[PDB]
């Protein structure tokens, strides 16, 4: 929204830099009136040929008499117009490279300084401006913003001027050329610019914005591996699969209807380009047959006049770029000229010599710039002597840490003042003060460069006997010397990682190389093991003694020899003195001290449709042989016109050309929506089939591939659009435009071959060379992008290290350093923008200047050698067009080319995701299914270690059973051990090593479907998919659909009926936050439901009461209680006072088996389950 | 511009 | 799709 004045944008451009933009833009705008001028010449080429035409057809009885006026006219006239052609060559060539060079080099001169400066004021900023804002968005706002404003004050500015200058250049020789066909153009202009912007609207669909329509199946997909382990569980991925792809379904209906309206509307704007093209050129020869305009002006006011009109269309996107870099200027300007209050770039006030270091807080009333919301220091009065050491101590709120803060001048208090010395603070220099005090803080940081450089941070100038004394004397020297490079060594965020203590030292050191007369210590003892405290304190001590000093800290070891001791409270200064008057007072300080103590195998499966591709290829092939019928034609309308010789047939010829000249557009309506309705229509449907095999496949992968931290549901939903979204496009469109492009090339050289004898020849020699000396300048340009890219990387790496530990910084002041080091890390770049635009200007001028040239060998080879031949300049005229157009459909080659790549890059994944098989499957049909009910489990001798984390063994040598129809309760001292058994039990791994049986077979044997069919899992946090709680309930059982009296007499154990029929949709009401909200008791409920509604003879309960409270846990664990006892059971739920009745407790201990028996037989022992229960019994009492 | 000729 | 550039 916020913008900037367009003079204080360039504020930073002066001298050199104005005349490069003047003589840029000038030389910008010669460019721009350069090419219409290119059309004008171009009619009178045709007049001169129109002169001969007319009268070489009107003899028909001198043959020889020809062969010399009309061949000196020629002569003369070609020669003329080949001599202004090579005359505009060099001219595009020298005013294009100024245009593009001058301005990038005006833009690069600039950038710099704004970096420069920005950064400048980055730092230059006082700290309560850090306060409110985020570094972050800071930092990338500096990396982005004047990244934009380099786009907007770029070589873009010269290409609007340009195109402002074909646009007024193109008008202006179409006007004065003749007023009637501009008009009549400008009748045209808007019919055409109405089409074709829609046009560019239509193709850009492939960002995106495709949620809105798509998002349904994502829902689906989303919750779906989200519950993955309970449609695993409960091995509904039949019915998961099936809803997933009717969303597909009706997916690629909606796409395929967004094709057909897409289609048509591409070629109905194609047919109003055709059309309105005609009309005006219909148009042209009624008044070309009047006699009123030149044929060949006709032509020239034409394209000058289009011209003039698309270049307005492509001038707009500079606006927008110049436009867009004054809004990010405006937010980067606003720091650069912000002045702050307290400087500390500057240069003022007084610099005390002879410091005793006297420093008094004199009723200081202050609050952070969180401002009205809390005042924290309510007055104050404090003093320190000079020598002495003061110990401030608090319970909370650290206003004590504000002293230090004030005292730095960080901030300037509310009212009160603080005092060092005899003078104000804030009479003496900012840098001055930091300088005089030195600072030590509880959590150290350590830029990255050597230890050195990190003591030199201290002081820039210093030498490494300094160092050493000043280490030596933070007696940080050992512990450093022992390590490896010495001095040398690195520290930082990456890398040499060392001890809080050591960091700790080596601050202090840094801090003892200032030399400070102040020394402010907050906490810096504190967050740090005992064992280096005391180390670091024997520094801290030795920092002292020549010095005045005020410490806070939360360890009352170092506050005995203080001088004076400062309680506060509620920011009120309260108790001060000596530590025995203190003990003495009785007071906070005494309270806190007693409290202290090439893959077409892709292609193979859309190979499922052998029609509709040979249809679109065929269509577009046609098509492509459609395309240059259009150049024929406007060869032979000029052609015949020009070769017309007696009037009379003219007319009647003219008119019917540009009827035909229409009938080719009305069949290109039908054409290129086939062609775009074929593949389109293609590209649907095989996203159903990947999407759907992907999905499919991916409920196939065990639990063991989900566990996955590279595999999470967001990650997979977004491979899953992805590539099936990717792989379309190759499959798509491009395809299609490509076997248009060959074919339109193929069949256009085919004429132009088989009509100009070498003439198009010569062309295929210059034509393919301007090409890809157009695709080597685009690789050039991502070159040095990337390039450029890699050196400011290094530049905004030091930003981003000065700016987020910025409060460091400011204390050691420095910030000139940094200063100098960005300025050091931008050297290079600069040097690197002055090399940009001597290239960016070559690699433009030379291709422009090669299409210009290219242009003039054409009517030099087209005229001369082979129209002093009897070859003719109708061919001539249709071989250009022809070939060039060629060339500019193979461009889209060119510019489809990336497609592919990401294509098939998102295709590799997308065929190794379906390959991919398990360990265990749940779609294979082998496997037992055992004929016998009743249901025992035998642990024997298992380990398990988790795939994710094969390090800290869950499960060692564990061996549990239970029989039918007894409840075989769980305890643990903690992990996923208790957990693994039901896990295990489910089957999401196979063990290690052990097995596990249930009626005596082993399941690794046994059919996993089965297996997991008899199981009666019901988890902590029951997840319900979005829709009838019936159908939550009936998720049960699947491979059949369950009866309403079923889940009715499933609800009914489970106690959940009370709910059920109090709604007003009942069993229909939808649950999941789609459509209504439920807390756990009613969910777990219904997890019950859908457990025993499977009649299970395995109930498996996993910490089902986790999450609960008051007396739904009574009634969740009646629905429970009342669930089991007739069925296998395995409990691990953590009330055990709901486990005193079991038919068998089983301790675990480390993955063995520890204690194992009756309740009243654990009790009689005394041991883990003794304790277990003692320590959570009574504790009801201890809440009493 | 699209391909017909604008 | 003459000369121009269309």
């Amino acid at each position: 929204k916020p913008a900037v004045s367009v003079l204080t944008m360039f504020r930073y451009a002066g001298w050199l830099d104005r005349l490069y933009m003047l003589v840029g833009t000038l030389a910008a705008i010669i460019h721009g009136v350069a090419l219409p001028l290119m059309m004008l010449i171009f009619g009178d080429m045709t007049d001169s040929f129109a002169s001969v035409g007319q009268v070489s057809k009107q003899s028909t009885q001198m043959s020889e008499a020809d062969k010399r006026a009309m061949f000196a006219k020629l002569e003369e006239e070609m020669t003329t117009y080949a001599y202004y052609y090579t005359g505009i060559g060099a001219g595009v060539l020298i005013v294009a490279y100024i245009q593009v060079s001058f301005w990038c080099l005006a833009a690069g001169r600039q950038i710099h300084k704004i970096r420069q400066k920005f950064f400048h004021a980055i730092m230059n900023q006082e700290i309560g401006w850090f306060d409110v804002h985020d570094v972050g968005e800071l930092n990338t706002r500096l990396t982005d913003d004047v990244s934009k404003i380099n786009e907007g004050i770029g070589d873009k500015i010269g290409m609007f001027f340009q195109a402002m200058a074909t646009f007024f250049g193109g008008f202006i020789i179409g006007f004065t050329r003749g007023w009637k066909l501009t008009l009549v153009i400008l009748a045209i202009s808007p019919v055409l610019g109405l089409s074709a912007g829609i046009w560019a609207k239509i193709l850009s669909s492939f960002t995106d914005k495709e949620l809105h329509a798509y998002a349904k199946a994502g829902a689906v997909a989303e919750e779906v591996l989200a519950a993955i382990r309970t449609v695993i569980a409960f091995g509904g991925q039949k019915k998961e699969l099936e809803r997933y792809n009717n969303n597909l379904e009706e997916a690629k209906r909606l796409g395929i209807k967004k094709a057909i309206t897409a289609n048509i509307s591409m070629g109905a704007a194609f047919l109003l380009i055709y059309a309105s093209y005609a009309l005006a050129f219909w148009y042209g020869t009624s008044l070309v047959i009047s006699k009123e305009y030149s044929i060949g002006q006709v032509l020239t006011v034409f394209f000058s006049v289009l011209i003039g009109a698309f270049s307005v269309g492509q001038a707009s996107p500079n606006i927008e770029a110049f436009a867009n870099a004054r809004g990010a200027a405006y937010e980067v300007f606003k720091i650069i000229d912000n002045k702050p209050s307290i400087d500390s770039f500057s240069k003022s006030g007084h610099k005390p010599d002879n410091i005793q270091g006297n420093l008094e807080f004199k009723n200081i009333h202050f609050s952070y710039p969180s401002r009205k919301e809390v005042q924290i220091l309510k007055g104050l009065n404090l003093k320190v002597k000079s020598g002495q050491t003061v110990a401030l101590v608090g319970n909370s709120g650290c206003g004590k840490s504000t002293t230090v803060q004030l005292m730095q001048r960080l901030y300037d208090p509310l009212d009160g003042m603080v005092s060092i010395d005899g003078q104000d603070i804030r009479t003496i220099n900012v840098r001055y003060l930091r300088e005089i005090i030195g600072v030590v803080s509880q959590e150290p940081v350590l830029f990255a460069t050597t230890i050195a450089e990190n003591i030199r941070y201290g002081r820039e100038d210093v030498t490494m006997d300094e160092i050493e004394k000043a280490v030596k004397e933070a007696n940080a020297y050992d512990f450093i010397m022992k390590l490896p490079h010495q001095f040398d060594t690195l520290v930082g965020e990456r890398g040499a990682q060392l001890s809080g203590g050591q960091k700790q030292r080596i601050a202090i050191a840094r801090a003892l190389v200032r030399n400070p007369k102040i020394l402010l210590l907050d906490e810096a003892t504190s967050a740090l093991d005992t064992e280096s405290e005391a180390v670091v304190q024997a520094a801290l001590d030795k920092a002292r003694e020549g010095r005045t000093t005020i410490v806070i800290a939360h360890r009352l070891s170092t506050v005995r020899n203080a001088d004076v001791i400062a309680g506060f409270d509620g920011g009120v200064i309260v108790e001060q003195g000596n530590h025995d008057e203190l003990m003495r007072e009785k007071g906070i300080y005494f309270k806190l001290v007693m409290t202290q103590t090439s893959f077409w195998r892709i292609l193979k499966l859309n190979s499922t449709e052998w029609p509709y591709f040979v249809v679109g290829i065929f269509c577009a092939i046609i098509n492509g042989g459609l395309q240059p019928a259009f150049s024929v034609i406007f060869s032979k309308v000029v052609g015949v016109f020009t070769n017309g010789g007696p009037p009379e047939t003219q007319r009647q010829n003219s008119n019917l050309f540009s009827l035909l000249f229409l009938i080719l557009g009305i069949i290109s309506f039908i054409t290129f929506f086939l062609q775009g309705f074929t593949f389109g229509k293609a590209g649907e449907i095989l996203t159903k089939r990947l999407r759907y095999m992907v999905f499919k496949s991916m409920l196939r992968q065990d639990v063991s591939w989900f566990d996955d931290p590279k595999n999470t549901t967001g990650a997979l939903t977004t491979r899953l659009a992805n590539d099936a979204a990717q792989v379309k496009g190759a499959t798509g469109s491009r395809l299609a435009v490509i076997f248009q492009n060959i074919a339109n090339l193929g069949t256009g050289i085919i004429i132009s071959l088989i009509y100009g004898w070498q003439l198009t020849l010569l062309l295929l020699a210059i034509v393919p060379i301007i090409a890809i000396a157009g695709v080597v300048e685009m690789k050039m340009l991502s070159g040095q992008a990337l390039k450029d890219k890699k050196e400011l990387e290094g530049s905004g790496k030091i930003a981003t290290e000065a700016i987020e530990n910025f409060r460091t910084v400011v204390s050691l002041t420095r910030e000139q350093k940094f200063e100098t080091m960005y300025a050091q890390s931008l050297q290079i770049p600069y040097r690197n923008a002055m090399k940009k635009a001597h290239v960016f200007g070559i690699t433009f001028s030379f291709t422009q200047a090669m299409m210009y040239f290219s242009y003039a060998a054409c009517f030099r080879f087209g005229a001369y050698l082979v129209t002093q031949q009897l070859m003719t300049f109708e061919n001539v005229l249709l071989v250009f067009s022809a070939i060039v157009f060629g060339a500019m459909a193979v461009g889209q080659v060119s510019s489809f080319a990336p497609d592919y790549a990401k294509a098939t890059v998102s295709a590799s994944h997308i065929i190794r995701i379906i390959e991919k098989t398990p360990e265990i499957d749940s779609y294979s049909t082998q496997g037992l299914k055992p004929n016998m009910l009743e249901g025992n489990v035998q642990f024997s001798g298992v380990v398990f270690n988790y795939p994710t984390r094969p390090s800290i063994p869950v499960l060692q040598g564990l061996s549990l059973e239970v029989k039918k129809g007894q409840t075989l309760a769980l305890v643990g001292s903690s992990g996923c051990g208790k957990s693994t058994v039901v896990q295990l039990l489910e089957r999401f791994y196979d063990p290690m090593a052990g097995s596990v049986f249930l009626d005596g077979k082993e399941i690794k044997q046994l059919n996993v479907q089965w297996l997991r069919a008899q199981l009666g899992i019901v988890s902590q946090e029951p997840i319900l998919f979005d829709c009838s709680i019936a159908e939550n309930i009936a998720y049960g059982d699947n491979s059949r659909v369950v009866s309403y009296e079923e889940i009715v007499r499933a609800a009914k154990e489970a106690n959940i009926h009370q709910f059920i029929d109090s709604l007003p949709d009942k069993y229909n009401t939808r649950v999941g936050d789609k459509g209504t909200q439920l807390s756990g008791g009613q969910k777990q409920r219904i997890a019950i439901a859908r457990a025993l509604v499977r009649q299970p003879h395995i109930l498996l309960l996993d910490e089902a009461t986790s999450a609960l409270d008051t007396e739904s846990e009574k009634v969740v664990q009646e629905a429970l209680d009342k669930a089991r006892e007739g069925r296998t059971c395995i409990v691990i739920a953590h009330r055990l006072s709901t486990i005193q009745n079991a038919d068998l407790i089983v301790v675990i201990q480390n993955g063995k088996v520890k204690e194992h028996g009756t309740h009243q037989q654990l009790l009689a022992q005394k041991g883990i389950y003794f304790s277990m229960v003692s320590v959570q019994a009574g504790a009801k009492r201890s809440l009493e | 511009x699209a391909x017909a000729x604008a």
